[PDB]
């Protein structure tokens, strides 16, 4: 991705040999920047609604004539709007993003009838997975505000059209926009973005209201639709070793119909439960989570004990073999992340919008057993452990039990 | 312009097909087999799926645990799926981990232990899978749809097989199955991503050279299906959403009408109320359904097999009192494929497909799945230029001709699952397959 | 590179356009034949229909040329 | 009796040339 | 629930002549509908009666 | 006829200096004689609403404007049945006769007519 | 539009019922009326003349015709009551309109007691007018000639149909062509079917449309003028006058209403800005 600049907008493109271009506008407008709860999700779903030049209807019907697709998501850090189209149709999609950032008519009816109902369906579909809810709840406990704001719009806290319009005034500005083109000729994109986003506000860098504070605690979301448990440990100093530790501890199977040879995977033997260790870097804070879903609260409780034991055992001793297995699983995770278009866009988005150089998969650091055991030790000896239980919460573990 | 798909053969008849992408750092190698559940008879139905479990249950060299560790150490993952006509076994890894993965795949396919102890262990695991697919409503509908459309024929069988078979599958009949079916002339080793073709052919010469060849080597994607217009209703008032599939006998991979049927499928299109853009799609049915809140979703499909296919639509709806309207309007939209379509719909759908057929291939696993699917169904990879030419050849007249012979006034296979009290009886649904006004 | 999709709106009226209607022109033809055949069939009994239409048809038309002998006709 | 994927026997009624 | 609403036959009468919700401001020109109904009833009564006497 | 039609045609008239000079005074007198203001209506209260499009426009009204519309219609219905006219504050003053609904129906219809147009597009 | 369109058919059926009933007296006007109505189908080319004979069941109006008119006059009112019921059922989806032409969904009243008691006032006012005719002047609305028995050899020199058919009769007289005259007369009723199309107003009804109310006043008065011209002698200058009134009648639906309704739309919008 040759990072450049076109009329004050950061543009990253990587030419390829494919008939398919993905052009992504990454906005520094994720939930951590959210003025009110859920507004970044609403703003994401309000992209490609009616603009002044072109109605949502006309946009969608013309996009289908080029056979383009549109995909949007919100993270805690960014909103990503990605279009997938054929190489040749690049100018149209550049101009369409320009129309979205410059001239979206945020009309109250779109919010009532179109955007809010779809945002509500988006979140209900995600919550069908109790693991999602547990990890969302865990961020809420761990960070409270900022990173702790919910990513998604919920019914209990309504976003008004004034809230979304205010947020979009800040976000839709040269300072918070990165254009990332996968399989786009970098010279051609700079020229197009330079003509299309010239009249975009300069605006200001969106900032998090307040610095990131970490906290421990418990969240007990009573659902009837599956059971999950996150054991999260907020990190005050995000380090790349937690990626290695996440991949080492593992949890998912690397083979169909198997358990896996990862410590967390071996914690699920005898149970129809899954486990996944994940680490989320947010620049200034981090979250190491171990999420356990399953249908039996008794099994989840059983696994949760084994899971925290596994982390303590890692703090004791890692073998050289295990450390190499971690390097391999971590390099692989980095590679497939840079391949998947959704995550790719946000990776380079981070690099462009913040300044955090992307760690290329070929440059992922090899962590010694010393460094990994040290990292697991810090986590086992965390002063602020978070535990988010979802489902039959009366039967799931509590933080002080773990 | 995508890079050229290179193709080589071995002596035994194993095809190696590769598409390099020097822009990515991972690589998906795998083996696509032109064999699946369809290749069983009624006694050993479920064997192919059974094998998929046992493939990862250890080999003559590496045990189950050693296997697990070897792949963990590689860094990527292995994955397999058995369908009715195709079995796939692939390994996504890093660029320089490809020799390990080809070696592991060659081992699990040729030199699987299939130990009585492991057969007996999986016999419970697979039995439990029979009562957990129950939840995947899409799959329940489509499994019933095949069962009914191809009543008592090989395609009509499920993949998991009946409970009875799972209890009686022996290592003998598993061995016999993979000896008869997983032959070199029926397999394609596919590499996509950071693979060199010449390197992959060397790996195939090293690992897949002692593969059995079949006695009678037919070309890849070589097949007698007699579709049954029929319905299954699985009424379940406790379910909130009704899932209905309707299908007619569709087209095989090699049909002259294959592209015409895809175009037709794109004219009806898909719809999902959860996607923001879907209320604005051009599809007539999409407009009717969204304006009237008739469905949560519909998804046209055209599933093809070597010698037949199903073409149809899969609907989900919570509007349980207007399912009659939903089915009515859907089939009236199919009728208009026969009576009304003109250059307006056809050119719009062709434009949406010209992109769609290339959009699908966006990661190394999708590319590999496309290479593998095409090589095992057509015997060659069809280049984007040839695909664009075949689509351009589809005219409005061709779509009308195809619809009039395939859809219009034809028997349908209808499966309804859930609160489908409101779905009328078979006659009234089938009566909508024609228009008295035409 | 393509800057804009290339299309026109065809003239339309009450949701009919000439492409669509032109595909139905044959069908109106057949329904007009069905209405013609059917109408003529309904009035085949009407004496004027025989006199002026049906008796004029070659070969077949003799079916409708029937005279009552004046010996058997009171009127 | 149990499996819903084993369509009941329709051979007494099914026409061979149905299509 | 009121009989007039429960019973299918009464419910049809009810919906026309009793509970039928009408705008509150209809003026006297909305009365012709019922006069035409009355004419129609008179015509049927006198008509059938004349038919008993007419040849 | 569609509100779009009426609004575009009105805009053609208000553009042409000659036309506006002769039509605007006519229309103002017409509206005075129309006398809907004497029942406390705004012009837009009189638009036929039993149409898909209009029902959708009326659902889009802000709650405030919607509640007030209901009140004006109730009040006018009551004047009508009593054969009285509005007096005092109930009479719609020219400054209160705002086109509260026109923006909503024009948006509804804009989309509906675009939808009809795009249903008839021909790839070139 | 549906109750309206069903209504237009009720209006045609009433005309045919009332006419078929007129013929049953078999006075002079009765027989002649029968002749003319049964000859309107002669307008229909080719088959026309044969249909006429078929509807008479003879070569002239005679016994056969009178007996079939009796059968149908008895029947037609029950058909008319069906259609009257149907147009109410069609109306029940939208409910009655109201004199403001706004929705009434905001303010509804039960049919009873309010309109039941309101309808009694007109029942009694109707019966007062009924009583004055029936008891005091039963023959004011009748034609003397119907008290002469039917003589197929003469038609009265003063042919004037029922007061209510007079408007369409003047229309039929106006047009000097056979088929023309018949078409125009039927079209004068069937043209009501197009009001839903040709009224281009965005506003329902005329309470608030001064120009439309004036146009409607002239249309109604013209329909009354046609009525009057239906009963004068066919002489100058009423021949030309009847033609002008016929053109005005049709031009209301075809020209004036579409134009006036378009202009008033614009006047409402401009006038209220
Ligand atoms: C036949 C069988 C007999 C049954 C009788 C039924 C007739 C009743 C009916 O419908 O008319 C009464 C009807 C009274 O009805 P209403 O409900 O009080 O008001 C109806 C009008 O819409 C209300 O109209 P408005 O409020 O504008 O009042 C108008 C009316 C004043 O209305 C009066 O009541 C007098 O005055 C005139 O229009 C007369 C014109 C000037 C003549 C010089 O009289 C009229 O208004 C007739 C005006 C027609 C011209
Ligand atoms: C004779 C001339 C007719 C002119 C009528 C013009 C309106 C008028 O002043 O009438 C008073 C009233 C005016 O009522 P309105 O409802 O418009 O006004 C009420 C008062 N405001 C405006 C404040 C709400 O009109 C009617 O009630 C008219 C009913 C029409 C009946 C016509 C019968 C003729 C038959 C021919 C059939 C073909
Ligand atoms: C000709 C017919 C006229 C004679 C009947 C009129 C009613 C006689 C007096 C009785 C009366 O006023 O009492 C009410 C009966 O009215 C009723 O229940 C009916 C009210 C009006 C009678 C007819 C309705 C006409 C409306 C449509 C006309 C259709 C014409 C077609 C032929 C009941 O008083 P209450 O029920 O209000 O309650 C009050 C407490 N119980
Ligand atoms: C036997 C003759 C008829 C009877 C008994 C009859 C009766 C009625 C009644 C009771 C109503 C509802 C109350 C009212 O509005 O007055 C009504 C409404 C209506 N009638 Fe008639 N009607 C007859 C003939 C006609 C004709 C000939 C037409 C049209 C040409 C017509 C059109 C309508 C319409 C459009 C309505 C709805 C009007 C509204 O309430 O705004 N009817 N009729
Ligand atoms: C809409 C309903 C009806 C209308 C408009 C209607 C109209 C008429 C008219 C105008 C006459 C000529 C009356 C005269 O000048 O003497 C008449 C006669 C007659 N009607 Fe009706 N009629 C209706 C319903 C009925 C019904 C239901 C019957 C049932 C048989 C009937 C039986 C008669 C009979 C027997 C005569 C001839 C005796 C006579 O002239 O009085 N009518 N009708
Ligand atoms: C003897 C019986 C006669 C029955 C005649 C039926 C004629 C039906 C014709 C018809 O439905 O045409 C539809 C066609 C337009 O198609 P669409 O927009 O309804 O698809 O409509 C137009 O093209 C106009
Ligand atoms: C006994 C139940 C059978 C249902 C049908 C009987 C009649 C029926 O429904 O009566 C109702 C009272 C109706 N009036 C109204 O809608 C009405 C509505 C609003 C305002 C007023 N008045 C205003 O001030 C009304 O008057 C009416 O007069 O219509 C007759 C014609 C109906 O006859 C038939 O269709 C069948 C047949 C005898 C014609
Ligand atoms: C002499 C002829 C014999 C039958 C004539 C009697 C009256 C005509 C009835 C036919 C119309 C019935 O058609 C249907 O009936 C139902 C049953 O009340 C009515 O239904 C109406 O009232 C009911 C309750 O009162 C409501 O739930 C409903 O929302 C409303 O539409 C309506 O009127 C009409 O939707
Ligand atoms: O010449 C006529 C004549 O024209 C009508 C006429 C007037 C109304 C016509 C009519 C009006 C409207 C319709 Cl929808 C159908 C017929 C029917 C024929 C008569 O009723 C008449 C009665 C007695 C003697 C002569 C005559």
């Amino acid at each position: 991705f040759s990072t450049a600049e076109a009329a004050g907008v950061k543009v990253a493109a990587q030419d390829g040999q494919s008939p398919i271009s993905d052009l992504s506008v990454v906005l520094r407008g994720g939930s951590r920047y959210a003025t009110v709860p859920g507004v970044s999700h609403i703003l994401e779903k309000f992209a490609f609604q009616n603009t002044v030049p072109k109605s949502a209807l006309r946009f969608v019907r013309e996009l289908e004539l080029f056979g383009g697709k549109l995909y949007t998501h919100t993270t805690r850090e960014h909103i990503v709007l990605r279009t997938q189209f054929l190489k040749q149709d690049l100018p149209y999609f550049v101009d369409a993003f320009a129309n979205v950032l410059k001239e979206t008519k945020f009309q109250q009816f779109e919010l009532t009838e179109r955007v809010a109902p779809v945002a509500e369906l988006d979140l209900l579909k995600r919550e069908s997975d109790p693991a999602f809810t547990a990890l969302e709840a865990a961020h809420e406990v761990a960070f409270r505000t900022g990173l702790g704001n919910s990513v998604y719009a919920q019914g209990y806290s309504p976003v008004t059209l004034e809230d979304v319009k205010e947020f979009a005034r800040q976000v839709y500005a040269k300072q918070n926009v990165a254009v990332v083109g996968n399989n786009v000729v970098p010279a051609d994109l700079q020229q197009l973005v330079g003509t299309a986003f010239a009249d975009l506000q300069e605006g200001s860098k969106v900032t998090q209201a307040g610095t990131t504070t970490l906290h421990g605690g418990e969240a007990r979301v009573r659902t009837s639709t599956g059971n999950a448990l996150t054991i999260a440990l907020p990190i005050a100093e995000p380090k790349p070793v937690y990626h290695a530790l996440a991949s080492f501890l593992g949890g998912p199977a690397s083979m169909p119909w198997s358990v896996g040879a990862s410590p967390l995977a071996q914690a699920t033997v005898g149970t129809h439960t899954s486990v996944k260790a994940t680490y989320h870097n947010y620049g200034d804070a981090g979250l190491f989570a171990i999420t356990i879903k399953g249908d039996s609260p008794a099994e989840i409780s059983q696994v949760a004990h084994k899971a925290v034991q596994a982390l303590k055992d890692t703090g004791a001793e890692v073998t050289e073999e295990q450390a190499a297995r971690a390097y391999a699983k971590s390099k692989f995770a980095a590679a497939e992340a840079f391949e998947n278009p959704d995550s790719s866009a946000s990776v380079i988005g981070m690099e462009l919008l913040s300044g955090v150089s992307r760690i290329a998969p070929e440059n992922v650091q090899k962590f010694t057993p010393a460094e990994l055991s040290e990292a697991a030790a810090q986590l086992s000896a965390s002063a602020k452990p978070v535990v988010a239980a979802v489902g039959q919460v009366h039967a799931l573990p509590f933080a002080d039990e773990l | 312009v995508s890079p050229k798909t290179r193709t080589s053969n071995l002596k035994n008849g194993l095809t190696i097909a590769s598409e390099s992408n020097p822009l990515v750092q991972t690589a998906t190698v795998g083996v696509w087999i032109d064999a699946g559940s369809r290749n069983e008879n009624a006694y050993n139905n479920g064997t192919a799926h059974f094998f998929e479990h046992l493939a990862f249950k250890g080999t003559d060299k590496r045990s189950q645990h050693q296997l697990e560790l070897d792949i963990e150490n590689m860094g990527g993952h292995l994955n397999a799926y058995t369908s009715r006509e195709s079995t796939v076994y692939y390994a996504k890894s890093f660029k320089d981990d490809v020799p390990k993965s080809v070696e592991i795949l060659a081992d699990i396919l040729q030199h699987s232990k299939l130990a009585e102890s492991a057969i007996d262990r999986e016999r419970e695991v697979i039995t439990r899978e029979l009562e957990e697919v129950n939840k995947q409503y899409e799959e329940v509908v489509f499994d019933h749809l095949h069962a009914t459309a191809f009543m008592n024929q090989p395609l009509g069988r499920t993949i998991l097989g009946p409970r009875e078979n799972i209890q009686t599958i022996t290592n003998t009949e598993l061995r016999k199955f993979i000896t008869e079916n997983y032959t070199a002339d029926r397999m394609v080793l596919v590499g996509a991503g950071a693979v060199d073709h010449d390197a992959l052919v060397e790996l195939a010469e090293k690992y897949f050279s002692h593969l059995p060849s079949s006695q009678s080597p037919v070309p890849l994607g070589t097949p007698i299906p007699n579709f049954v217009g029929s319905e299954v209703r699985l009424r379940d008032d406790t379910m909130p959403v009704a899932h209905i599939a309707i299908a007619v006998e569709g087209v095989s991979w090699t049909s002259e009408d294959y592209y015409t049927a895809l175009v037709a499928q794109a004219i009806i299109g898909n719809y999902d109320r959860a996607v923001g853009t879907s209320r604005h799609q051009g599809s007539r049915l999409s407009n009717i359904v969204s304006e009237n809140n008739l469905a949560n979703s519909f998804q046209s499909f055209s599933t093809s097999y070597s010698d037949t296919g199903l073409w149809g639509i899969y609907l989900t709806s919570e509007n349980t009192t207007q399912i009659d309207d939903l089915v009515h309007f859907t089939l009236k939209e199919w009728n208009r494929l026969s009576t009304s379509v003109s250059n307006l719909q056809v050119e719009r759908a062709k434009s949406q497909l010209k992109a769609g057929l290339l959009l699908s291939l966006d990661g190394t696993t999708y590319v590999a799945e496309d290479i593998g699917r095409q090589l095992t169904t057509l015997g060659r990879r069809v280049t984007p230029a040839e695909v664009e030419a075949k689509l351009e050849a589809v005219t409005e007249h061709d779509v009308r001709a195809w619809a009039q012979k395939t859809l219009y006034d034809k028997d349908i296979a209808l499966v309804g699952l859930g609160p489908i009290e409101g779905l009328y009886d078979y006659n009234r649904i089938r009566n909508d397959m024609s228009m008295m006004r035409w | 590179y393509v800057k804009k999709p290339s299309y026109k709106i065809v003239p339309h009226f009450l949701g009919f356009n000439i492409p669509t209607v032109s595909k139905w022109i044959p069908i109106f033809g057949i329904w007009g034949a069905a209405a013609g055949i059917g109408a003529l069939f309904l009035i085949e009994g009407v004496p004027r229909t025989r006199q002026d239409i049906l008796s004029k048809i070659p070969i077949i038309g003799e079916h409708w040329i029937r005279e009552i002998p004046a010996s058997d006709n009171p009127f | 009796g149990k499996s819903t994927y084993k369509i009941p026997d329709f051979t007494p009624y099914l026409k061979k040339d149905r299509n | 629930m009121a009989l007039r609403k429960k019973n299918s036959l009464l419910n049809m009468a009810n919906s026309y002549v009793l509970d039928s919700p009408q705008p509150s401001n209809l003026n006297y020109f909305w009365n012709f509908g019922s006069l035409l109904a009355l004419c129609l009833v008179i015509q049927l009564a006198t008509g059938i009666t004349l038919a008993m006497h007419y040849t | 006829a569609s509100i779009t039609s009426v609004v575009k045609t009105s805009e053609l008239i208000l553009k042409s200096p000659l036309l506006s000079k002769i039509v605007v005074p006519l229309a103002k007198t017409y509206v005075k004689f129309s006398g809907y203001r004497q029942l406390g209506f705004k012009m837009n209260d009189l638009i036929i609403e039993e149409t898909p499009n209009m029902q959708l426009a009326l659902r889009r009204l802000p709650p405030t404007e919607s509640y007030d519309r209901v009140y004006r219609l109730i009040r006018a219905t009551q004047f009508s049945l009593s054969h009285k006219l509005a007096t005092g504050n109930d009479i719609t003053k020219p400054e209160e006769d705002d086109h509260y609904l026109i923006p909503y129906i024009l948006d509804v219809e804009a989309e509906a007519f675009e939808k009809d147009a795009l249903d008839n597009l021909e790839v070139v | 539009v549906l109750p309206w369109s069903i209504g237009v058919i009720i209006f045609l059926l009433l005309i045919i019922t009332a006419f078929m009933g007129y013929v049953l007296v078999f006075g002079q006007m009765s027989l002649w009326g029968a002749t003319v109505i049964c000859n309107l189908v002669s307008a229909i080319p080719w088959l026309g003349e044969d249909i006429v004979h078929f509807l008479w069941g003879g070569f002239s109006v005679g016994n056969p015709t009178l007996q079939r008119f009796f059968a149908l006059h008895y029947l037609m009112p029950f058909v008319l009551a069906v259609f009257a019921l149907l147009h109410l059922i069609a109306l029940h989806t939208a409910g009655s309109s109201n004199p403001l032409g706004i929705t009434s969904n905001v303010d509804k009243l039960s049919m009873h007691p309010y309109y039941s008691f309101k309808d009694l006032i007109t029942v009694f006012a109707f019966l007062l007018m009924f009583t004055l005719f029936v008891f005091f002047s039963p023959d004011k609305l009748g034609h003397p000639d119907n008290y002469i028995p039917a003589n197929p050899m003469v038609t009265p020199a003063s042919i004037v149909p029922e007061w209510y058919l007079l408007p369409f009769y003047a229309i039929l007289r106006a047009i000097p062509d056979k088929l023309g005259g018949v078409i125009a007369m039927v079209a004068a009723i069937l043209i009501l079917l197009i009001l839903p199309i040709v009224d281009r107003s965005i506003i329902r009804g005329n309470a608030f449309k001064p120009i439309s109310k004036l146009l409607f006043g002239f249309f109604i008065c013209n329909f009354l003028l046609l009525g009057v011209l239906g009963q004068v002698h066919i002489e100058p200058p009423f021949i030309v006058l009847g033609q002008i009134c016929t053109i005005f009648y049709f031009s209301y639906f075809l020209i004036l209403l579409p134009m006036v309704s378009t202009i008033e739309n614009i006047f409402f919008y401009i006038g209220s800005l």
